[PDB]
């Protein structure tokens, strides 16, 4: 019974919790490509 | 010269950076499908 | 669009820069920039490296000046519809770049008595719009279809207006291609990534379709046309503000060309970034009031940064889109 | 039960976090506009 449903639900565990690192990874280049344009607007003037 | 760049410049990044609260609203539409 | 192609060959074959970009200027930049639309053209542009004053020679290049929507005739098959808005010439600019494109560095170009700068820090997007071009051509599709379904004209077309029948609905259709630069929004490389590492976690918790309008279009015009596949392909163009007058243009890229953009491109990183960081690790507020010792790395790194940060007074001044102002 | 309540909880922070940003976005159009 136990050993019945149990690997799926680690694997999820395992995968969504990687993908959410994934996430936040991309989540910091979209901010500081946007900060680094930014940056570039406060030297040109 | 300087004034008038530096508007084009931002208003070139703000067109690009409209979509940042959209793009995080969206990346996290899983943890819900997730419990 | 046959500029583009032209301007392709011309520097592919004899490698008169080392990359390209596809440029298409509308009419009120033409306008407020002095210059005169529907008079002779002959275009040329040049390179000009920013902090030290060397240009590389001149380069005639091909531009074509269309009258009509300029937008649309990137978008659009001629038998089927006709394009609509404003029109300015067609050219593509030389570039400089490799490993660590340097920015504020322009590209100046010519016509007939004016001269036009574009800084690369303003001409090249980091992000191309690829994603709505699926959405237009499948439109596209529908109204080849609902053309041979009522002009009836040729079996050999019939049968592929018949396939697309039965493809895909035949509702209705319309292509627009101001619409294109408003409602999209920029194609990032990983959300495919993003929809297929939920596949796995939600099934846990627990001819072609296009090629059609090739083969019959082919039959309509009755030729080929290569200047035609391109517009079948998906493009991306994405609608950029100008510097020096402040005005738009766009920097189109097709799929299959070997331009800035699309695949097959070169691409470098902007230069900007290790100077972001830079400018930020050691503590102050500008490039050029940098420790001359942490300089010296930067220096060590790129061979390009050199000029604009070694001397004492360059030539020209520096980090300033107004240089030959 | 921990694992539902905090699930929610996610969508909360993530939501709030989307109206700081918006703001933020905000008050950058702001000084794109002044000059």
């Amino acid at each position: 019974t136990g050993l019945g449903a149990l690997a799926l639900l680690i694997a999820a565990c395992r995968l969504i919790a990687r993908r959410l690192r994934e996430t936040r990874t991309t989540l910091k280049g979209s901010a500081r490509r946007f900060n680094v344009d930014l940056f570039q607007v406060r030297l040109i003037l | 010269a300087r004034r008038r760049a530096a508007a084009a410049a931002l208003d070139n990044a703000m067109a690009a950076g409209a979509r940042l609260e959209a793009e995080v609203d969206e990346q996290l539409r899983p943890l819900e499908r997730q419990v | 669009m046959d500029a583009h192609i032209a301007n392709e060959t011309k520097q592919q074959m004899t490698r008169f820069a080392p990359a390209l970009v596809h440029v298409i200027v509308p009419d009120p930049l033409l306008a407020r920039a002095g210059v005169d639309p529907l008079a002779p053209f002959a275009a040329h542009a040049q390179t000009r490296y920013h902090g030290s004053g060397v240009c590389e020679p001149w380069v005639s290049v091909f531009a074509g000046h269309v009258q009509t929507g300029a937008v649309e005739s990137v978008l659009t098959l001629p038998p089927l519809q006709r394009p609509r808005g404003p029109g300015g010439l067609f050219v593509s600019l030389p570039l400089a770049l490799g490993a660590h494109f340097d920015g504020f560095t322009t590209a100046a170009l010519r016509v007939g008595a004016r001269e036009l700068v574009f800084t690369y820090d303003e001409l090249l997007p980091a992000r191309t719009r690829y994603n709505v071009d699926g959405e237009r051509l499948e439109r596209l599709c529908r109204q080849f279809a609902n053309y041979a379904r009522a002009r009836r004209v040729a079996p050999a077309v019939a049968a592929a207006g018949g396939h697309i029948d039965a493809l895909l609905p035949p509702a209705a259709a319309t292509i627009d291609g101001e619409a294109q630069l408003t409602r999209g929004g920029f194609d990032d490389p990983a959300a495919p990534h993003a929809r297929d590492a939920d596949r796995e976690i939600l099934s846990l918790v627990r001819l072609t379709a296009l090629d059609w309008l090739d083969a019959g279009y082919a039959a309509l015009a009755g030729g080929d046309a290569p200047a035609h596949v391109w517009r079948r392909r998906p493009v991306s163009l994405v609608a950029r503000r100008h510097y020096q007058t402040g005005e738009t243009f766009v920097v189109v890229a097709y799929e299959h060309s070997t331009a800035w953009g699309g695949r097959r491109g070169p691409r470098g990183e902007p230069l900007a970034r290790v100077l972001a960081e830079e400018c930020e690790r050691h503590g102050v507020e500008h490039p050029r009031a940098l420790p001359a010792e942490a300089r010296r790395e930067l220096v060590r790194r790129h061979a390009e940064l050199a000029v604009p940060l070694g001397d004492e007074e360059p030539p020209l001044p520096v980090f300033d889109a107004t240089a030959e102002l």
